[PDB]
């Protein structure tokens, strides 16, 4: 159908317009040199330190209380073998973390000072990890995207996560063949989530009738440069994408095409492109 | 020499000629050029520096 | 109550605050001075950790000259060893220098050389520091370099990055067919096969714990043992 | 079915080795404390 | 009448195992009740720099061997499996004399009459289809990139300075106790002071007799704090400068257009995947990077990527799923 039905069946000569390159189109016709380097991306809606749960997350806190109870039991055992460290050992163990407590007289049985030194080394490496986390907080500055790309775990099944999503491409075009040459399961999850028009898909992304749309990356950058509201920043620039170019497809054996390639190699090395 | 927050880098590229943008054919193509040539030999750029 | 002559131990223990007990301060002025000194010690420790972090953020190694407009190329009085550099005479390299920096030609005129093989012998024996030449030919010479010694600054990143062509007379009718033959030789992997064959590849590109810092701390610690031996013998 | 189908500062995975080594050191230290009390 | 079966040592396909006593194959059992029906193949030991000459009968089994057993079950013939000398697929290699492009490996042994059939996952391309005939493609398998997605506290960290600080505080405690002997539970109090200076968190101790030992104590206190401060600072700054950015995600990456010594990617030496990457003219820089670290066998690539010598490796997908 279309220009391939015109060139291969010898009703037209060539296709000056945009035409993707894959295996079967390299079989049926011959492409020229890539005069343009393009790419694809996914457009989504992407509409718009409080509290940290990184060191303990209310799970290691039980182990802190268990070690407090163990040190209290050992202090009671030493006091039985032998001075408010019977029930107040929690304050003595967790109070020597931040190195400004009142020095309590330790027993002379060579028991308390060893475990205070071990807990002090644990507090030193815990403060090292805490300052390491506060320094690694500088690394991030913005929130990460919902879809990192094609290597996302959301594309397996959106039931694994809490929000379900949806995504569609053009009906019976080259994008669906580029999907089916790479992933049949992506075509399976896309077939139930189809769409009709690209601008209609953009209106559906704006109004929330679509979650994701696969399109060319540079044209989406051009449309985001003219977008009303400026709420569309394209995720990536072809890192986890196809990123193919476009050429001029003539019939297999045309002598003009080589000369046309000359003009293409005239149109690049002079700033004309 | 005005402020204290400026660093001039060592990249001195495209050493072009800053002169006077002139018109087409005119009798002041030679006499103005001779006046500029007289300005070259004496201390005319030096005192303005 | 030993702060008459032994205040050095007390004060430099309160610098670090490594749980070193000294006495029970009953004077208010002493506690105020210890509190101000402890706040100064906390902000000094914060500045020291920030200095170590800012030193680690600085990268591992840089090149000797990292730019065509380097301050070394302006005048070698900026650094203590007087270096040297030469180009090839009677070529377009010196003209492209004089089309950009005739002062570079003025500094090169005192640093002249004879030939490419003579400059290679000067680089091997140590009679030359730097040599401005083409990009890929020096990569070929580095790939056949025994020991991977002579390595260019990067791989030609901050340079002009020109190309090679075939010169013909102005008005040659064979020029279009030669352009056809060259653009046929490029777009079929034949030029890629020739660049795979006639280029060597032995020498490749760019072939928590520290060593010297705690070694210097060990030298200062050996000096501290010497001072402790001096205070022990008298 | 023979080969292809036949398969085999967070403080949960990074400090899990920290947790195991600290727990072993705590057990060894408590054992040394009981040996020290039983000796003297 | 007598088919000389040739194959290449593929890891999930052709499992090669040395014999038990003399030319025998151990009839091992699988998990589905299928006994491992090995065949007595004849194979070399190493490469030509590896072994001078060592070719013994060993046992070959696996995927393609069972496929050949199924082919012998369907069509009635006789065969004997022999191994290829090298471990390469075969490239259109220029020989010296008369400027001729030749093929080596399995194709070099088949076209010379030394073999009868290549049993291998053969890559169908233009050069190999115009010379010999093919069969129905049984395997449909794509390419992928094997990477390494992987806080050095005591056990992942190297064991020099821990024992050094331990022996240092031992020697310091011993010489402080010796100075307490030669003054200008005494040993337990000296150990308490020595481990309380290092404790750095608060302890209810006193001050020993340090008329000529207060300098050693203050220098040891500053020494311990500067060690733990430098250790905390460079571990924190190291794990900050530890970059989580590791993924390559296929053939398309502008960072790999200008690579460095960190983005390491290569392939198997003289592979048909390398031929297909050489065929496309827009893959020049990545071919020049993959030819820097051409690897002979896949097991060497697995050993390199396991020991963190690699960062990316081009290989087929289902074999790496089996390896995962
Ligand atoms: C998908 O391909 C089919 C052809 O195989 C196209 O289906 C036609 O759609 C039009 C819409 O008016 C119908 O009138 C035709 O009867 C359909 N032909 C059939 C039944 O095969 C369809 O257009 C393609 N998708 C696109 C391009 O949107
Ligand atoms: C401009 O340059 C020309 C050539 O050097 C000179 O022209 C003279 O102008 C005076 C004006 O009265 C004439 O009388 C002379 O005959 C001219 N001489 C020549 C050589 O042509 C003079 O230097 C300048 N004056 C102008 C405006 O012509
Ligand atoms: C580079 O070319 C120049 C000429 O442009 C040569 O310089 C002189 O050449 C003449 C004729 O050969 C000699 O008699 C002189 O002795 C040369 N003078 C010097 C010292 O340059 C020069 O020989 C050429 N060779 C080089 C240095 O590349
Ligand atoms: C197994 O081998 C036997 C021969 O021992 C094959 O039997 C004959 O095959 C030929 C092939 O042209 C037929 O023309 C005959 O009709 C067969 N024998 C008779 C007399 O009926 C047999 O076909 C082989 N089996 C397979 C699967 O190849
Ligand atoms: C093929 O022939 C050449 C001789 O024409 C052999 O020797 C190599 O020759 C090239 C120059 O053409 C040198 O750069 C190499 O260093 C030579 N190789 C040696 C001796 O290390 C070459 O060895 C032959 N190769 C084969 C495939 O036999
Ligand atoms: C040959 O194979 C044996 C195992 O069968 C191995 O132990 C040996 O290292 C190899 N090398 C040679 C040539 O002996």
């Amino acid at each position: 159908n279309g220009m391939i039905g015109e060139v291969v069946y010898q009703r037209a000569v060539m296709a000056v317009g945009s035409l993707t390159i894959n295996e079967e189109r390299s079989e049926v016709v011959d492409f020229s040199v890539p005069f343009v380097e393009t790419g694809i991306s996914v457009m989504v809606s992407r509409s718009n330190p409080s509290a940290f749960l990184e060191p303990f997350s209310a799970s290691v806190w039980v182990m802190m209380f268990v070690m407090l109870l163990i040190v209290s039991a050992i202090a009671v055992f030493v006091f039985e073998y032998f001075s408010f460290t019977i029930g107040k050992a929690i304050w003595l163990l967790w109070g020597l973390v931040f190195n400004n407590s009142v020095p309590v007289q330790n027993p002379k049985g060579t028991t308390s000072k060893i475990m205070v030194s071990v807990w002090a080394f644990f507090a030193v490496i815990f403060l090292a990890s805490y300052t390491a986390n506060l320094a690694a907080f500088m690394i991030q500055e913005e929130f990460v995207d919902q879809v990192t790309g094609l290597s996302d775990k959301k594309f397996q099944r959106p039931h694994d996560y809490s929000p379900p999503f949806r995504f569609g491409t053009v009906p019976n075009g080259s994008t669906e063949r580029n999907i089916r040459n790479n992933y049949p399961y992506m075509h399976q999850y896309m077939t139930r989530f189809n769409q009709r028009g690209v601008e209609d898909a953009l209106v559906s992304l704006k109004t929330g009738k679509l979650d994701a749309f696969i399109y060319d990356a540079a044209v989406l950058n051009y449309k985001a440069g003219r977008d009303e509201g400026c709420k569309l920043v394209t995720i990536g620039s072809g890192y986890i994408f196809a990123t193919t170019g476009y050429g001029i497809a003539l019939q297999k054996g045309s002598p003009w095409k080589r000369q046309i390639d000359l003009a293409l190699l005239q149109f690049v090395g002079d700033g004309e492109m | 020499s005005q402020k204290c927050d400026l660093v001039t880098t060592g990249e001195l590229f495209f050493r072009s000629g800053f002169g006077i943008g002139m018109r087409k054919d005119s009798p002041w193509k030679q006499n103005v050029s001779l006046s500029i040539l007289k300005s070259h030999e004496n201390g005319f750029m030096e005192d303005l520096d | 109550s030993f702060t008459i002559g032994k205040a050095i131990w007390l004060l430099w223990g309160l610098v670090f605050n490594n749980s070193v007990p000294v006495q029970n301060p009953k004077g208010t002025t002493s506690k105020i001075m210890v509190s101000v000194w402890a706040f100064f010690a906390v902000i000094f420790l914060a500045s020291y950790t920030a200095n170590l972090a800012a030193f680690m953020i600085q990268e591992e190694f840089v090149d000797q000259v990292t730019g065509l407009s380097d301050k070394k190329f302006q005048r070698p009085h900026d650094y203590s060893p007087p270096f040297r550099f030469g180009t090839v005479p009677n070529g377009s390299t010196e003209r492209n220098i004089r089309n950009n920096y005739p002062y570079m030609h003025q500094y090169m005129t005192r640093f002249n050389q004879r030939g490419v093989e003579d400059a290679l012998v000067s680089l091997k024996t140590g009679k030359l520091d730097a040599f401005i030449y083409d990009a890929a030919v020096l990569n070929y010479k580095a790939g056949r370099d025994e020991g991977c010694k002579l390595v260019t600054i990067g791989s030609g990143y901050i340079f002009a990055t020109t190309g090679y062509g075939i010169a013909l007379q102005k008005g040659s009718p064979w020029k279009r067919q030669i352009d056809l033959a060259l653009l046929q030789f490029v777009g079929d992997g034949e030029m890629e096969e020739l660049e795979t064959l006639w280029l060597t590849g032995i020498c490749h590109n760019e072939k928590q714990l520290d060593i010297d810092n705690m070694a210097g701390v060990f030298y200062m610690l050996a000096a501290a043992m010497a001072l402790s031996l001096i205070t022990f013998i008298w | 079915k023979t080969w292809v189908r036949y398969q085999e500062t967070l403080t949960f995975e990074n400090m899990a080795g920290v947790f195991m080594l600290v727990a072993g050191g705590i057990v060894a230290g408590i054992f040394l404390i009981f040996i020290e009390i039983a000796y003297k | 009448t007598r088919l000389k079966i040739v194959t290449i040592h593929q890891e999930p396909f052709v499992y090669v195992k040395p014999t038990m006593s003399d030319g025998t194959c151990k009839e091992e059992f699988t998990v589905n009740g299928d006994p491992v029906k090995k065949v007595i193949c004849t194979g070399p030991n190493d490469t030509s720099p590896g072994s001078p000459r060592h070719t013994v009968p060993q046992c070959c089994y696996g995927f393609c061997i069972d496929l050949l057993i199924k082919l012998a079950r369907t069509m009635n013939f006789t065969y004997e499996v022999h191994l290829v000398a090298d471990g390469k697929f075969g490239t259109q290699e220029r020989v010296n004399n008369s400027n001729k492009k030749e093929w080596n490996g399995m194709m070099g042994e088949l076209l010379s009459g030394q073999a009868d059939m290549i049993v291998a996952p053969l890559t169908i391309n233009n050069e190999r289809a115009q010379y010999i005939e093919f069969s129905k493609p049984f395997k449909y398998q794509g390419l992928t990139i094997l990477v390494k997605k992987e806080d050095s506290f005591m056990q992942p960290f190297q064991s020099t300075l821990w024992l050094l600080v331990g022996l240092s505080v031992h020697v310091v405690a011993v010489m402080l106790y010796l100075l307490d002997r030669f003054s200008p539970l005494t040993l337990s109090s000296a150990m308490w002071f020595s481990w309380g200076v290092l404790l750095n968190s608060g302890i209810g101790e006193g001050a020993p007799r340090s008329f000529s030992a207060r300098i050693l104590g203050m220098v040891w206190a500053g020494f311990a704090m500067i060690i733990v401060a430098s250790y905390t600072a460079n571990l924190a700054a190291f794990l900050v400068l530890d970059r989580p950015e590791e993924r390559i995600t296929g053939i398309n990456d502008p960072r790999l257009r200008n690579p460095s010594d960190k983005f390491i990617y290569a392939t198997v030496k003289q592979s048909s995947v390398d031929i297909y990457f050489r065929r496309q003219v827009e893959l020049s820089t990545m071919y020049r990077h993959m030819e820097k670290h051409n690897y002979e066998s896949a097991a060497e690539a697995i050993q390199a990527v396991r020991d963190n010598k690699l960062h990316a490796f081009i290989w087929d997908s289902a074999v790496l799923e089996f390896e995962a």
